[PDB]
């Protein structure tokens, strides 16, 4: 027993006794006493008076004192020591209250671990009391208003955030934000917005970008207010901002996102700044990176299948798609750019059709240049070249927003054509040129095709697919209206054909990421015959809860996965395959944990079961090459049903889509070699290939950008329909229908980082580009790249990777150092 | 510390949950080598284990009246015996060679499958699979000698068309020589990323064998199954452990050696053609090097390695403290002029010294003084040990 320890054990009676006494002289003093006690081993976080703790039960003698008479000075202090006492034991309702009915004085004074005590006691009776005790929360509001800015000043802002998180009272902590932790509390809260529901979502992000706003951080606040979808709060950042640089970056972002707002010609440099959100400068821009890359040679179809190192109509048409993607975006190639006529008729049939819409490939974001060189085949009178001339049209005008529209111009004149293979160019063309717009001239134009009584149902379903890529995530009622016009219109044997599944995916497109807006359209979908019913019921549920991470109806659609069925009736299990990567992608952890789903679906499932777990791998993995996935997709790409095959090296070309990755073109290689006698698998296999080498290394499918934070609901919108397209590859792909791989067009951009000065040169910089590493929690400041290397900065960014400036010569609008980025001189820099 | 308590709950939650899903799916054993169950095809496995038979590995040694409709073929039933078979009703007769590694089954020893033939599981792993982590940017100084190696080992391999059109055969050996750390082996390792076709690394001393002949079998099989492929690179480093001249002491002196460089180089250029393989051998002694070695069409090209320029000295500098954490100011053409005569190791290991330097006196940025303190400790200090003065005396 310790003297020390016994003079304290002595205050647990001459103390109390002190307060013992009849006379209130010998209280003040004693009870001060205690409270500075308390103190004196507050000042070691691990030191604790264990002697108090044998003062619990003497509350008994002191339980009058802080109960039965007057609250000046005899309650105070006595409640005080009792609420340090019950940071010990459970403390419910107990802590907090006698810290509520005692002494108000500064909260920090009683110890940071006692007030990290008493915020969690705070948040658990918030959640208990009901609305009732609105007359309750009067103490509580001072607490945390107090409680807050004590924990930004110690560093413990995450805390602080799991307090006004819990109460659902965050609003105020924008109201005692300052500038040393406005980056690390925004970016612990939209860290957290990834896993917490709605209407949490929208509050988390919205408290965020109040935040960010009050701070005047304006890109971040247009990245986070994208997050959000909403249009007018896009307008008013945009337009909220004085700086001209700021808002080009912002308007570098939105071309980026796919997002263009219509500025009023009152608003200073309306003109650059509606070309950098059209990306009309993106061609330039691409092909002056390419001549700084030193990759602006053609690459050949034969230099990427490598025949020499190995010790047909599909034959040519898989080649004709291979050069279309090597090549893709860079405006020359050996074998269509010059006379191609012998190549292009070397094709036969719907090859045709894709050979020369290949040829709108390396004219991509190219309009000028690009439709420069249609015109020629333009004219061509064979049926198919002209229409493959068509659709190459919106594939060059893809991604670029042209104020005087050329793809509608050239594309309206064949919607309504005799033939069906005209049409199905034009179509697929004004989709892809005009996707994700919204426009109601386009939709206007092209939506009585898909009731025309000539529109067969592969046109119908090529309709819906573009009607929903122009109208992705805008919830267009006219759109919806009609395809469920023709949905309901059609009979039961016509909704066998599997372009019937296109008609659901553009409604799905319709609604891609709204979430609960589909009840209507659901319960308009039930009316529809099974078992395309649940097909379409499908679809559109993942479409909408895309991107989301939503696990319930990641549980939903693996209770759709469970029964299985001895097909026909089992369409729709495929689709909740896919659903699980489409909902899942949102963020790291869920698709992580989601791989182990689909390796438990491939084991368990049946075939049409384990026919889409590729697909699903492709739309989780795309462009991101990870070990893993690829192993997986090797393990069945020799699968006993072909179309798991097939699905398999398709998934492993998408998976590395862009990364021109070694290791992945090996394995494409030795399987082009084992697949030799399969025209299929060798057909899969050549697209593999072509896709590995998308754009030369220097594009990509992924459909996230702002560091994996963003969604590009064109690029969802593509690949959704390349995959969904991809569930019947034996007839859609491999059949006559291969044109709808050009889908993939409106997911293809490059993996950027290009830094322009204030007036839109460019400027070469040293930067650090390295994996990224995650800066939450860890305080000061982190690293947030690994094994990163210096490059000037015309470089391409890997999925994951990060980069940061070098040196600080430059200081960057943006924090996000990815696709066009503008560097001004640090004032700072050579003082 | 509020949610501790979740926290510890959640993860043995987590932890409980990981274990019962492994209870159902699988993930055991790993000992015998077993396979995720996942991959487990047991009705396939079942259905294979009785279709398919073993076939007992033999050796084919005569055909007797291949002419004639009754072909019977000897064969050497490896260590189990030599039978007189026939061969089975689904492989065509001319399919079976003599010499050649057949596959028969167990009753009746008929011939059932062609084989490949035999290669020691040491050759066979010498071949590279994993691509070296160096390309051509990674080397400095050495313009003219990298682009003399490509346009041999490279070029011919990429662009064949250019060559047969003019008649033009290209070399097919490739000789890097220079004092040690000028980037031989760096250069080799730039063409193994950048190459297509197979790679193979061979080091002298892993030609050097207990027994007589060894040495010899490996280098001929190593060229058999180099020839197996249709482009094929072979590099040779350290070929003066094996490569050195012949000489008569008396005694036996490097005799098996000799036998296995002799070996080496009927492979390289003697009766039977060599094929398309195009080596490459790199070595710090180049001057013990058998003369009949070091001749056209065994190796053609001689590539000096010699020590880098000033130009090559800044290059190399620039290349290696690219990724430095230097200062605005560094004078990378003053540290080239400071260290004459130093390879491009010595350079990279100045450019590490000084960041140690600097991060000894815990700071983040190198300044040019520690570039200076690092050549004083790596140039001039550490001259001593240096194996340049000794080394060009043999380059
Ligand atoms: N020309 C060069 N440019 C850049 N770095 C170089 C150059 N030469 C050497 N180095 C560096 O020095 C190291 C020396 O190792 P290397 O394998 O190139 O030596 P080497 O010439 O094969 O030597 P040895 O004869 O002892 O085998 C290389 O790994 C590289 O980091
Ligand atoms: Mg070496």
């Amino acid at each position: 027993l310790s003297e020390e320890d016994k003079q304290l054990q002595d205050e647990l009676e001459m103390l109390v006794e002190r307060l013992g006494e009849k006379d209130t002289s010998l209280y003040r003093p004693a009870l001060e006493e205690l409270r500075r006690q308390i103190r004196s081993s507050t000042t070691s976080m691990t030191s604790v008076p264990k002697p108090l703790k044998f003062l619990r039960p003497h509350y008994g003698k002191l339980k009058e004192i802080y109960e039965n008479m007057a609250p000046g000075e005899n309650k105070r202090f006595a409640a005080d020591i009792i609420s340090v006492l019950a940071m010990t034991m459970s403390g419910e309702r107990e802590c907090l209250k006698y810290r509520l009915v005692g002494s108000q004085e500064e909260l920090a004074s009683w110890g940071h671990e006692y007030v990290r005590h008493l915020a969690g006691e705070v948040a658990k009776e918030w959640q208990e009391l009901d609305d009732a005790e609105k007359v309750q929360r009067e103490p509580l509001l001072t607490l945390v208003k107090e409680i807050v800015p004590y924990n930004m000043a110690h560093n413990a802002e995450h805390e602080a955030c799991d307090l006004l998180m819990e109460i659902e009272q965050v609003d105020m902590l924008e109201k005692d934000i300052d500038e040393n932790a406005y980056a690390k509390v925004c970016l612990y809260l939209t860290s957290c917005v990834n896993y917490v529901p709605e209407p949490e979502n929208s509050a988390l992000l919205r408290c965020a970008l109040g935040v960010f706003r009050k701070f005047s951080r304006f890109p971040e606040a247009l990245r986070l207010a994208l997050m959000l979808n909403d249009m007018e709060l896009v307008e008013d950042i945009f337009t909220s901002c004085k700086d001209v640089v700021v808002q080009k970056q912002m308007a570098f972002m939105l071309g980026r996102h796919g997002v263009f707002l219509e500025l009023s010609e009152d608003v200073e440099e309306y003109e650059d700044l509606t070309e950098i959100m059209s990306n009309v400068q993106l061609n330039s821009n691409f092909l002056a990176l390419a001549r700084e890359l030193d990759i602006m040679e053609p690459k050949v179809p034969d230099d990427i299948y490598k025949t020499h190192l190995e010790n047909s109509a599909r034959m040519n048409l898989a080649s004709s798609f291979v050069n279309g993607f090597v090549n893709a975006a860079f405006g020359q190639d050996k074998l269509l750019t010059d006379d191609g006529n012998k190549w292009l008729y070397k094709n036969k049939d719907h090859g045709m059709l894709s050979a020369a819409a290949s040829l709108g490939m390396i004219l991509l974001w190219d309009v000028d240049g690009g439709l420069t060189q249609i015109d020629k085949y333009l004219y061509s009178s064979e049926d198919y070249i002209k229409s493959g001339a068509l659709l190459a049209c919106g594939i060059v005008n893809s991604g670029v927003r042209n104020e005087c529209d050329p793809a509608l111009a050239l594309l309206s004149d064949y919607v309504l054509h005799n033939s069906n293979t005209m049409r199905l160019g034009s179509i697929f063309g004004l989709g892809l040129a005009y996707a994700g717009s919204n426009r109601e001239d386009v939709l206007t134009l092209l939506l009585p095709v898909m009731g025309d009584s000539k529109s067969s149902m592969e046109v119908a379903g090529v309709t819906a697919l573009a009607c929903g890529m122009i109208a992705v995530g805008s919830c267009n009622g006219d759109v919806t209206s009609t395809i469920l016009q023709t949905i309901m219109e059609k009979s039961e044997t016509e909704l066998k054909d599997t372009y019937a599944r296109w008609l659901p995916l553009g409604l799905g497109l319709n609604h891609l990421g709204k979430g609960e807006a589909i009840e209507a359209i659901l319960a308009a979908l039930e009316v529809v015959s099974e078992p395309f019913r649940s097909f379409a019921n499908t679809l559109v549920d993942v479409c909408a809860y895309a991107g989301s991470g939503n696990v319930l109806k990641v549980q939903q659609l693996l209770h759709i996965c469970s029964e299985h069925f001895d097909a026909d009736m089992g369409a729709h299990q495929g689709v909740a395959v896919l659903g699980i990567a489409l909902i899942a992608m949102g963020e790291e952890i869920g698709a992580e944990m989601a791989l182990r789903t689909f390796g438990h679906l491939l084991r368990y499932g049946e075939p049409t079961l384990r026919r889409a777990v590729p697909l699903a791998l492709a739309l989780i993995s795309v462009s991101n090459p990870r070990l893993n996935i690829l192993d997986t997709l090797s393990k069945f790409s020799h699968d006993a049903d072909p179309e798991v095959s097939y699905n398999s090296i398709f998934a492993m070309g998408m998976v590395g889509s862009g990364t021109n990755n070694a290791r992945l073109a090996a394995m494409l290689r030795q399987l082009a070699q084992y697949h030799a006698k399969d025209p299929n698998n060798l057909f899969m296999v050549r697209l593999a290939q072509g896709l590995t080498h998308l754009g030369k290394g220097t594009l990509t499918l992924c459909p996230y950008h702002s560091d994996r934070q963003l969604m590009s609901q064109v690029a969802v919108a593509g690949l959704l329909t390349v995959l969904v397209s991809f569930l019947d590859v034996r007839n859609i792909i491999l059949g006559k229908s291969h044109y709808v791989l050009y889908g993939l067009v409106a997911a293809m951009q490059p993996r950027m980082l290009v830094t322009f000065d204030e007036e839109l040169r460019p400027l070469p910089v040293s930067v650090r580009v390295g994996q990224a590493v995650d800066v939450v929690g860890q305080a000061g400041k982190p690293k947030t790249i690994t094994g990163f290397q210096t490059h000037t900065t015309p470089v391409l960014l890997a999925h994951g990777e990060r980069a940061e400036l070098a040196t600080e010569e430059f200081l960057p609008v943006t924090p996000i150092l990815e696709g066009f980025v503008i560097l001004r001189k640090n004032p700072n820099y050579d003082l | 510390s509020t949610y501790s308590r979740q926290i510890k709950q959640v993860e043995d939650d987590i932890q409980q949950l990981l274990k019962k899903i492994n209870e159902l799916t699988g993930i055991k054993e790993s000992d015998t080598g077993l396979a995720p169950p996942a991959l487990w095809d047991l009705a396939a496995d079942k259905q294979t284990l009785q279709s398919e038979q073993p076939l007992q590995v033999a050796r084919c040694t005569k055909i007797i009246n291949a002419d004639s409709e009754d072909p019977k073929y000897i064969i050497n039933v490896k260590q189990f015996a030599k039978f007189v078979v026939d061969l089975s009703d689904q492989v065509a007769p001319t399919d079976i060679e003599e010499g050649m590694r057949v596959g028969v089954d167990r009753n009746k020893y008929q011939i059932h499958i062609p084989l490949p033939p035999k290669i020691d599981p040491t050759v066979t792993m010498m071949q590279v699979e994993e691509k070296p982590d160096v390309t051509y940017s990674d080397v400095g100084g050495c313009k003219e000698q990298i682009e003399k190696l490509r346009e041999v080992v490279e070029t011919p391999l990429l662009h064949p068309e250019r060559f047969v059109n003019l008649g033009i055969e290209p070399p097919k050996g490739v000789l890097l020589f220079g004092p040690p750390g000028t980037g031989k082996t760096l250069c080799a390792r730039a063409v193994a990323n950048r190459t297509d076709a197979c790679f193979i690394r061979v080091i002298g001393s892993e030609l050097v064998q207990k027994y007589v002949g060894e040495g010899a079998r490996m280098v001929r099989e190593l060229f058999e199954m180099a020839r197996t492929k249709k482009a094929c690179l072979i590099f040779f480093d350290e070929i003066d452990a094996i490569g050195g001249a012949r000489f008569d002491d008396g005694a036996g002196g490097d005799n098996e050696v000799q036998r296995t460089m002799l070996e080496l180089i009927n492979q390289l250029d003697g009766f039977d053609p060599r094929g398309n393989i195009k080596v490459l051998m790199a070595t710090n002694r180049p001057d013990t090097l058998d003369p009949a070695l070091m001749r056209p069409g065994r190796l053609d090209r001689k590539i000096e390695f010699s020590l880098p320029d000033l130009e090559g000295r800044t290059h190399i500098f620039k290349i290696h403290a690219r990724s430095m954490s230097v200062e605005r100011d560094i004078r990378f053409e003053l540290l080239a002029r400071l260290c004459p005569n130093s390879t491009g190791a010595e350079i990279r290991s100045v450019c590490t010294e000084a960041g140690m330097f600097a991060i000894r006196a815990r700071r983040k940025i190198a300044t040019e003084k520690d570039f200076l303190e690092a050549v004083n400790k790596v140039i001039k200090s550490y001259a001593k040990f240096s194996a340049t003065p000794r080394y060009m005396t043999y380059n």
